[PDB]
């Protein structure tokens, strides 16, 4: 994996270069936003019971028919494999958040997921549904104007859109 | 690539974990000595012809026999000499690139490994390279905690070659 | 899926190895047994609307805060009420499975696998679902080996639950 | 694997159904016959070394490409992993005739083994012949009526000819 | 396939090395060797016929059961004895490959190998061939190394069959 | 794997026959060329760290983009790989040499390692140059006629010459 800091390390090692003023000044600017950054992931954290069982119980009750008998969620070990998967997903996307950088969520997580899930017959329309759930959850967890210093999470809140849009697409 | 940060979620991750108050704390850490870090990488980028020039010279001086003797392993042409501080380029280089990171990630994975063989294979010496290290933490003038991370790689770099 | 034909069949498979007199007699007991099993099958099957109903509503008496308080997860809702008595259906059609099939290996394939997280993560009482197993236990009414058979498995979701 | 019981269940469980009082009356005759069945089992297994050496006789001889130099059963090891071959498959008939149900034959044994056959190089018809001799002589062993009481195993004798059938159709 | 040769090589990569002075010298001993073994399958080849049908009747002989009892795996019929002599060929046509390998090898590979479940399933008796291989021994007529390498690989047909 | 004796082994096992007298002049042949077989691996060998770096060396030089930032042998982890590529080969070639048979190079070696290489993005016809480099020192080498018994190794070395090309060409 990389992160922040080595993405744009490696992108520079690709090229013999050394790292330009410029893009140390982007790296320093999310250095001074670092405080916001960790509250965005202890929060989700923190939440993310929540996050997870609110998000699944609203695509059962909008999808129905994958809690009815022989519904892809239908069972409790399919459902407590559905319920693993978007804690999964929602841990990752929390691990890219702390990182700065996708590539965790890409290589452990993400990547041949979508043949996985066609291969099992998980609909990987749904899956993209829930992280869709969380995401707007997350958010707003993260976001909360309360219990904490006011300022603008603005980029970070997009950044962490991003990295959950990236999981509903990989699934799909 | 190790890093403080993807150091904390490798090892979560091992666990099944989500990232707690441990792993967060590794994040201000980060964060603290980020500044110095970029302070430093910076300042070696600015100054890198000097120092690697400066380097290569320091070894050819300590080895005078590296500039004589007959070998494409030895600086005795044109192309070696050329060589050789481009070796000493990649050296610094990868100091900046764990200084930006934060750690000796991009050394590890870029220079470190197999680094042995190819110094066997192409009968460098490690002393030649442990020199120049040498020469470039004399040389830097950084100060204060930025010299003291710098120091910390290429003497990480001094370990890895003895 | 757990019953006593495809248990003696895994084994000696796991050894390689053709059925011996060891396994007929294995299926001499099921065959045994069966009668009891499908009567029991069919008894709850019959009457499954009242035991269903009728243990859904011990439930609520012993937890009468289960009807009254607020969340998803609890029956404080007309459609709450209908998400209980679903799964002390679920249960009650796992019973009858595992008499079927002499066996507890549709309970735990379908019922009992994952569990745990289900309730940790919706956040529902094993204590409730324990009652609803014991008020079907008394009120089923069979007797015999049917009953026995039918207590085992009844008996058997209540240690999956403690 | 699932057996005759559990079959019907997991069929049931798919619709959220519980299993008919037809479907029990059907399980129910199959446990009144459960005898008989037993002695398909035990009468085939006790005669198996006979049989899976009775019908690769047999195959070799009616093609003998088969164990002339360069064929697929020459050299000991070869000829060795056909017997074997043989024997597994006819003990995993035994088991579904057993079982009361296909799909452990299916699980464990056959399914795959058609591209197995075909990346080995293995003629897979051949197989096919050898399992339709261990058919006739199994039958035959299974069905004679010396030395037991008598009755109709017809409906076991036509599984039982299923379960080759389906076996000898896997390998094609 | 084990001669020598592809020991030595098979090892050496096991470990992930070259060749060295080790390997040589066991390409120096099958160079020794392979005049004796050479001239020992060709004085092999150019009998086979007697000795095959001398050795096939030798186990007549000592067996005579074996032209009587009924059952496919006897001589007691016209195709049974023709099957008895394409065995002993079989083990023959091994003998020769061993001795133009300088190894057991061949046997290995295309006899021993599944040999005691052949010899079970179609209930044909080890002391048969044993006898046979015995009778070629006895008969062949090699002297010297050729006798002593030939009479290795007919000696260890019997402990394969022992 | 096969050497020599072995090969003509498994041919004529293939058909049943015995080796014709024919087949057993032409290995006594190769017996008696043993010696100079011998000198061939042990020279390679003794000289295979040359052999590696010099034909290495000309390859980077002739084909400089591998060792520029980005190239696939940039960094010290690939340079390593491709260095221990070049030896590995070379090992297996010798290999080939010494048993007198190519077996061993194309199964445990070649077999399947041009889609390595595409899966990889390694060039595969970088390889080759490589590998062709290391063929002319290494009969260089094996064919120098000092500090030897003078002799005709002619057969050996387009013997040895084959080994090289068909590495190339697998590579390719
Ligand atoms: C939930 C929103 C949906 C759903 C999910 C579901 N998933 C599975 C099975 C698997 N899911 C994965 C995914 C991962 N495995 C990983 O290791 C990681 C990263 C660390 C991920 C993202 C895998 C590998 C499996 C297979 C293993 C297993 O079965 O547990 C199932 C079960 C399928 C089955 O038939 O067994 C289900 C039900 N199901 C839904 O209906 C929701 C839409
Ligand atoms: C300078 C201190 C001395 C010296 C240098 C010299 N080096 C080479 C050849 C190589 N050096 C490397 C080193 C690296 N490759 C990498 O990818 C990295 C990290 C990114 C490092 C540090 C390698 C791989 C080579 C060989 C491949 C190549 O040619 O690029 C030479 C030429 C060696 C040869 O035998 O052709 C020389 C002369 N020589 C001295 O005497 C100096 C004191
Ligand atoms: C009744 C005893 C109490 C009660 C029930 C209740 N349950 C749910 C939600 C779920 N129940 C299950 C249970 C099963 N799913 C299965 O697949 C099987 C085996 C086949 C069982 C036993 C599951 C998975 C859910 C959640 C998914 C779903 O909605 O179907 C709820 C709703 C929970 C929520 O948070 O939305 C309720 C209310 N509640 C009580 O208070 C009763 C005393
Ligand atoms: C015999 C009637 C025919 C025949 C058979 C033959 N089979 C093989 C090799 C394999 N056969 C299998 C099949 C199974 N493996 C299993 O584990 C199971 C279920 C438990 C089955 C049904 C497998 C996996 C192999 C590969 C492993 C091995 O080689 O033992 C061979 C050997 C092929 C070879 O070249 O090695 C042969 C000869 N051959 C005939 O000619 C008959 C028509
Ligand atoms: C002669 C010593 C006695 C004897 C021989 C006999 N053998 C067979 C049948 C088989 N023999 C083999 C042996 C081999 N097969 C191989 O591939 C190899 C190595 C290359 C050997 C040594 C095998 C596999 C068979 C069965 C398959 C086939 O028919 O080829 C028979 C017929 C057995 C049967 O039951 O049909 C006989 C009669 N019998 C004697 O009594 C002799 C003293
Ligand atoms: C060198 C002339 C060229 C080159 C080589 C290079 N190779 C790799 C990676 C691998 N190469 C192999 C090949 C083998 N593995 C074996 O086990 C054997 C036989 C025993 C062979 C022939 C394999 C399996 C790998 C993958 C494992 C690994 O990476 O070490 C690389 C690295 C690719 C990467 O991105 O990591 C390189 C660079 N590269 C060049 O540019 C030369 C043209
Ligand atoms: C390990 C447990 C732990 C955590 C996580 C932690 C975070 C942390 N967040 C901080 C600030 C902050 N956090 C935010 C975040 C927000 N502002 C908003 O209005 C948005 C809704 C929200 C977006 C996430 C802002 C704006 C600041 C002030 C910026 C700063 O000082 O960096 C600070 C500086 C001190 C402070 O202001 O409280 C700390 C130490 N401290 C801890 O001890
Ligand atoms: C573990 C060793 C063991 C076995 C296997 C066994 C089987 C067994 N088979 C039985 C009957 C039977 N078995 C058959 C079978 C057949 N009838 C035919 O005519 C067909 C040719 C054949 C088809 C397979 C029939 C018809 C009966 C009588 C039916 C019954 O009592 O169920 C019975 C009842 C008692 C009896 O009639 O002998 C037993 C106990 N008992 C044992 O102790
Ligand atoms: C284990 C260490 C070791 C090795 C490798 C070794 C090899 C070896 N090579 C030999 C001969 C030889 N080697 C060669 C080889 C060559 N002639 C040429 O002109 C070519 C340039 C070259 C091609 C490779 C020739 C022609 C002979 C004489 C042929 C013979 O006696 O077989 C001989 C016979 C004695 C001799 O002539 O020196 C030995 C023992 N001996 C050892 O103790």
């Amino acid at each position: 994996m990389f992160d922040a800091f080595t993405k744009v390390v490696s992108q520079a090692d690709a090229r013999g270069a050394y790292l330009t003023t410029d893009q140390i000044d982007a790296l320093t600017a999310l250095v001074s936003d670092g405080n916001k950054r960790m509250d965005v992931v202890n929060r989700i954290t923190s939440n993310s019971s929540k996050i997870v069982a609110d998000a699944a119980r609203s695509l059962f009750a909008e999808q129905p028919q994958l809690i009815a008998p022989g519904g892809n969620a239908y069972t409790s070990r399919r459902m407590a494999a559905c319920l693993r998967d978007m804690e999964i997903i929602l841990r990752y996307v929390t691990y890219a958040i702390f990182s700065g950088d996708a590539s965790v969520l890409d290589d452990r997580c993400l990547n041949g997921l979508r043949e996985t899930y066609i291969a099992l017959g998980t609909p990987g329309a749904s899956v993209a549904v829930g992280v869709e759930k969380m995401k707007q959850a997350a958010l707003a967890i993260a976001g909360d104007t309360s219990g904490i210093t006011p300022g603008d999470c603005a980029s970070i809140m997009s950044e962490v859109a991003s990295y959950f849009d990236r999981a509903a697409a990989a699934v799909a | 690539m190790k890093t403080p940060l993807t150091e904390a979620v490798a090892v979560a991750d091992s666990q099944g974990r989500f990232l707690s108050s441990t792993e967060v704390q590794t994040a201000f850490g980060r964060f603290r000595q980020a500044g110095a870090s970029l302070a430093a990488a910076k300042g070696l980028t600015e100054k890198a012809s000097s120092l690697t020039s400066g380097a290569a010279q320091a070894v050819y001086n300590k080895f005078p026999y590296t500039t004589q003797m007959q070998g494409p392993n030895y600086a005795a042409t044109q192309t070696g000499k050329d060589k050789c501080v481009r070796d000493i380029g990649y050296y610094l280089r990868m100091v900046t690139y764990c200084l930006v990171v934060g750690g000796t990630g991009p050394m590890d994975d870029y220079l470190i490994g197999g680094l042995a063989e190819i110094n066997k294979t192409f009968e460098l010496s490690p002393s030649w390279y442990i020199e120049a290290l040498k020469y470039i933490k004399a040389n830097h003038g950084l100060s204060g905690d930025p010299a003291v991370e710098a120091n910390s790689y290429l003497d990480y770099a001094i370990n890895a070659l003895s």
